[PDB]
């Protein structure tokens, strides 16, 4: 509820964060160079041994450590607004679920992040008869996934085409709980990633000769369903139509690699301007976000370090 | 198929469809080697030059008939920043092959 | 006692794995005296 | 109260285990337990027994599809014994038949409404096709589009092939069809073009989007003359269908279940090595029932009824709640609660001797109380028609069981009611205006009346004593049923609390009515500082820091009481302005509209007593649970409950 206390403590991590010149010396390592700055790092912490598998497992255990408990330590509109901001995870470990139900491996198979419920929760839905029973067994009250799967729910008993329309509107219901607060950049900041994710799909389909229709989503406002069709199709010319939105370097591309670099540019660039707001939520979203910018160095520079890769090879991961 | 190199390797190809193994070792490389001989999958075997160079010895041994599944000396990533030196390896092949190396 | 009733069934399956013993070890007994009847009766 | 919930085991074979188990869950009258730790196997039953439940539980899943392919709902019934793979073949061709029929009603809908969509469009657009059917020379752009904006795309047709490009949209005004044609490859370019002016392509699916046109054209029809027939007729032989196999399909559903819940059953057992044991509770007053059930083991292997534990450490204890025949209809209020700590006061007799006092003394509306009696004929009709009441938007499914409870709590509430409506002297409200039944000195005009209540100059304060009276007599009881369950449990922390509570209590109420209340506190200083001592002698003895903030909230839910009387006079009020503006509006107001007015009137109060009475009756129970529950306890590790052996049926 408070929207004030829990920012208190997100100044405080805030004030945890590593700075640019951290990831531009670590241009040069050698994996022990960068495993000593790490061992600086309070990422490091949970520091375990030697190896990219302990370093990507302690910078879990401190993304969970950190990031973890802005899911916890609220209640009220405050937590049904801060819920939906670590939901990516959620939505992929409910999908990763649904699809080892449909494929038939063991309920240990995937990994199973950390997300926003409780993983006992995720080990005791591997055994439901019914998918509508398997979603009330994943009912919180205030999780739009339970309502997202219910809904989508009266279709079949256990579908993909099911998991793909239940993700579009997951992704809707999202944008709906996200018109439906109190706050003037959420909605702006939410409405920009469904946008980009229209983007993304229409990237990711471009050349399939799918029906764009059912592949578009609504929620947007950066674009069009015509323009949508028109990316849909080859022309590079509507991507070059953004023009005065937070699309604006994204121009002259068609490769998706770049493309969704860029976007993810434009989405980190939007999330800086959540340091405007103090007293609402958006800054614990800023928070959020830098941790995931910062998650992405992380694994980036790791891997850059085992696999020994040139300055060049990563020179298109850190121009933002 | 199936691919040996490491898990961080062999995860792309599960990705792709494709049985990956991973061992730090080269005596567990062709552990890992006799463990898809023994179960004997669909034939193909890659095998990192990392890890076994030639690893024609597992099947040599245990299936020296009918050539079945087909070995690779694949690259390793990390090795990948250099190439193989691809000429080196045919010069090798055929020196092993027909005995008389030349140049081409 | 329910579990004093469980070791009146220990009791039991003593005497049912002594059944069970008796006739697989018997069994073998037999065999020993089948090998020296027909052992004697060819020499 | 709570039975004595004996425990009780027994053991012999497997397969007398088996067999014992089918009877005891044909005998489901005792709930199981776990009792794995010492001297005995896992149990665990056998690979053939775990295919043959999969097998019966895949069964018992298709019927349960079947069903619902079907539409109908799983009821319980009498079962149907039959072989396994008897019943599976029972099940597969019904079930065939229904899965063939469900996917072709579907198809046909999706069929018939995709021939809907675009039929005389594709008819329009085939007499337009009269020239290029399949031309080898130029394409056909279709586009079934919006209203004439037909220059935006002209401006298209002008960059494509001048003076040509055939392209005009004649009919079947939902969408203008522009057809346009020129070529193949440069009407190819032109239709790129055109899209990015926007346009679409009439793009069916199946065949219709995939075959000529005049061919597509033919299908469609086809199928549109022959989709309604069709679809009848599915609907018909679905229908036949289930109507004639959902009992079987039914009596196979409750078979499986039973059986699929013999087989989860046989997953609790605690072997003994080639012989088996179980355990588990069950109450005593089926103890007789029980031992005809142990009869039927082989030569009735001993099953041993060992007594339950005490006060102390009985949390696997099944509950139940065994009330009276007068008590019975009482506990469905007590069931939205939890369950005890097994010896825990049983409270729901207070229940039905309070609840329906306080109520009657809430509403005292006798034509309220005869429109409630009449509802109650409605229901108890309902309940004689011996269907489950069924409401849509309510979502209420109700079998007669807690109907016919409702029902005769509503007899018992309404007994008190109309005593105390008679009591407070008010007929559909103030009947004594127009048909003067009550008594007053200022207008008798018949009977007089025992507590008037229009006027609160000299019932108010008695009202407010009686609430008062009956609140500190329900805190003392729950305050001694606290006390007594700490001595009952030998725990003195919650008698000692019981015992300080209600000396502060009682101390708070004499030093109130001493100070606050008249003259005369000779008789009760003593009394106060009794009672304060009482509390601090408790506070020593106990040194839990329950401080003063304890006993205030004790003390506020005592002074709580007088809601009722509040709310009483509220609606008695309410009641008493509607009928007197109705009866003043009718015969005052001309004695000609009294009609009209009347009904008004009773139209008005018809819809205060829906807006009023359910939060009026809801204040006693929520005042019932709120404190005698709270005052003692109720709210404590909320017990096991007895779950037998279900056997369905």
């Amino acid at each position: 509820d408070d929207f004030a206390y829990l920012n208190a403590r997100v100044r405080v991590r805030r004030g945890t964060l590593l700075k640019e010149s951290f990831f531009q010396e670590a241009l040069d390592l050698s994996f022990a160079d960068f495993l000593r700055l790490l061992s600086e790092t309070v990422y490091g912490g949970e520091l375990a041994g030697q190896g990219l598998p302990d370093v990507d497992r302690a910078v879990l255990r401190t993304q969970a450590k950190l990031v973890g408990d802005l899911p916890r330590l609220v209640t009220g509109e405050a937590r049904e607004a801060v819920r939906l901001l670590l939901l990516r995870n959620d939505l992929h470990n409910l999908q990763a679920l649904l699809r080892a139900k449909a494929t038939g491996r063991p309920f240990e198979e995937v990994l199973l992040l950390p997300g926003t419920l409780r993983e006992e929760v995720w080990r005791q839905a591997y055994e439901a008869q019914d998918p509508a029973g398997m979603a009330q067994v994943l009912a919180v009250p205030g999780h739009p996934l339970a309502r997202a799967l219910r809904a989508v729910l009266r279709e079949t008993q256990d579908l993909a085409r099911v998991e793909a329309l239940l993700a579009k509107r997951f992704f809707e219901d999202v944008a709906k709980a996200a018109k439906g607060l109190d706050q003037p950049a959420l909605r702006d900041y939410l409405a920009l990633e469904v946008d980009a994710e229209n983007l993304r799909t229409a990237f990711k389909l471009q050349g399939s000769g799918l029906a764009p229709d059912a592949f578009f989503l609504k929620g947007g406002r950066f674009v069009d369903r015509v323009r949508f069709a028109r990316l849909m199709e080859g022309d590079y010319a509507v991507l070059d139509e953004l023009s005065g939105t937070p699309f604006s370097g994204l121009s002259g591309v068609r490769d998706l690699k770049a493309l969704e670099r860029g976007l993810r540019c434009v989405l980190l660039k939007e999330a800086k301007k959540g340091v405007q707001d103090p007293l609402g939520v958006g800054l614990v979203l800023a928070y959020v976000k830098e941790r995931e910018w910062e998650a992405v160095r992380l694994r980036l520079l790791a891997r850059r370090a085992y696999f020994g890769l040139p300055r060049a090879q990563v020179e298109e991961e850190v121009v933002c | 198929m199936a691919v040996i190199a490491d898990p961080e390797t062999a995860q792309g190809f599960r990705l792709a469809g494709l049985e990956g193994y991973g061992a730090s070792s080269a005596e567990e490389a062709q552990s890992l080697l006799e463990t898809l001989v023994e179960r004997g999958g669909y034939a193909l075997v890659a095998v990192d030059e990392a890890l076994l160079p030639d690893p024609e010895r597992a099947v040599e041994r245990l299936m020296r008939g009918r050539d079945l599944p087909v070995l690779l000396p694949i690259a390793g990533l990390k090795e990948a920043f250099q190439g193989h030196d691809v000429e080196g390896y045919m010069r090798e092949l055929v020196r092993k092959t027909i005995g008389f190396d030349i140049k081409l | 006692g329910g579990l004093g009733l469980i070791k009146s069934l220990a009791e039991k399956e003593k005497q049912l794995l002594e059944r069970l013993e008796a006739a697989k070890k018997e069994a073998e007994e037999r065999v020993k005296r089948a090998e020296a009847e027909a052992k004697a009766l060819l020499e | 109260m709570i039975a004595p919930m004996e425990k009780l085991v027994l053991a012999g074979p497997k397969g007398r285990a088996k067999e014992l188990l089918q009877s005891l869950q044909q005998a489901g009258v005792v709930h199981l337990e776990t009792l794995r730790p010492e001297a005995l196997s896992a149990y665990q039953l056998s690979p053939e027994e775990r295919a043959e439940l999969r097998r019966w539980e895949a069964v018992s899943a298709g019927a349960e599809h079947t069903l619902s392919l079907l539409g109908l709902e799983a009821e319980p019934a009498r079962p149907f014994p039959e072989g396994l793979e008897a019943a599976e073949k029972a099940l597969s061709p019904i079930q065939a038949h229904a899965e063939g029929l469900t996917r072709q009603k579907q198809e046909l809908e999706e069929e018939l409404a995709l021939a809907q969509a675009y039929l005389e469009p594709l008819e329009r657009l085939a007499a337009l096709a009269h020239g290029l059917d399949k031309s080898p020379f130029l394409r056909v752009i279709p586009f079934l589009l919006t209203e004439k904006e037909l220059p935006l795309v002209e401006e298209a047709l002008r960059k494509a092939l001048e003076d040509r490009y055939l392209l005009a949209h004649e009919a079947y005004a939902g969408g203008v069809a522009a057809l346009v044609v020129v070529h193949r490859k440069e009407v190819d370019q032109a239709k790129a073009a055109l899209s990015r002016a926007g346009v679409a392509e009439l793009r069916l699916p199946g065949a219709l989007g995939e075959l000529p046109l005049s061919e597509a054209a033919r299908r469609l029809k086809e199928r549109a003359e022959a989709a309604p027939r069709e679809l009848s007729e599915v609907r018909q032989h679905l229908a036949k269908l289930a109507r004639e196999s959902a009992s079987t399909l039914q009596s196979l559903w409750t078979r499986a279940q039973d059986e699929v819940a013999r087989l989860k059953a046989l997953e609790e057992l605690a072997s003994g090595r080639f012989g088996f044991a179980l355990l588990g509770y069950v109450p005593v007053k089926a103890k007789p029932k029980v031992e005809e059930a142990l009869a039927r083991h082989k030569e009735s292997v001993v099953y041993a009824f060992e007594p339950v534990d005490e006060h102390h450490e009985a949390d696997r204890i099944p509950v139940v709640l065994d009330n009276p025949p007068w008590a019975k209809p009482f506990e469905l209020l007590v069931s939205f609660l939890n369950t005890p700590k097994y010896g825990t006061f049983d409270p729901t007799p207070v229940v039905p001797v309070f609840f329906p006092f306080w109520f009657g003394m809430i509403v005292g509306d006798i034509g309220y109380a005869l429109l409630f009696y009449l509802v109650g004929r409605w229901l108890s009709g309902y309940v004689k028609r011996n269907e489950p009441l069924v409401i849509d938007l309510f979502a209420l499914k109700l079998k007669p069981q807690v109907i016919g409870k409702l029902v005769h709590i509503l007899n018992w509430m309404v007994f008190w009611t109309v005593v105390w409506g008679v009591i407070y002297g008010e007929f559909f409200g103030t009947f004594l205006e127009h048909l003067g039944v009550f008594g007053t000195p200022e207008h008798p005009g018949l009977i007089p009346i025992l507590i008037h209540r229009i006027d609160t100059a000299k019932t108010a304060n008695l009202l407010i004593l009686l609430s008062v009276a009956f609140g500190v007599v329900l805190v003392f009881f729950g305050l001694a049923l606290r006390a007594y369950l700490g001595l009952k449990h030998r725990h003195m922390a919650h008698f000692w609390e019981g015992v300080g509570y209600l000396g502060g209590l009682v101390g708070v109420l004499a030093l109130a009515a001493s100070y606050l209340g008249n003259l005369q506190a000779g008789w009760l200083q003593g009394l106060m500082y009794l009672g304060f001592g009482v509390f601090l002698l408790a506070v020593l003895m106990s040194r839990i820091w329950l401080m003063i903030p304890e006993i205030f909230t004790q003390a506020g839910h005592i002074l709580s009481h007088i809601r009722i009387y509040a709310v009483g006079a509220a609606g008695g009020i309410l009641a008493g302005l509607l009928t007197d503006v109705g009866f003043a509006l009718a015969e005052r107001l001309g004695l000609l509209g009294v009609l009209l007015g009347l009904l008004v009137a009773g139209v008005l109060h018809l819809l205060i007593l829906l807006l009023t009475t359910l939060g009026h009756m809801l204040q006693p129970i929520r005042l019932l649970w709120v404190e005698f529950f709270t005052k003692f306890g109720f709210y404590e590790e909320n017990g096991r409950p007895y779950r037998p052996f279900k056997s369905v049926r």
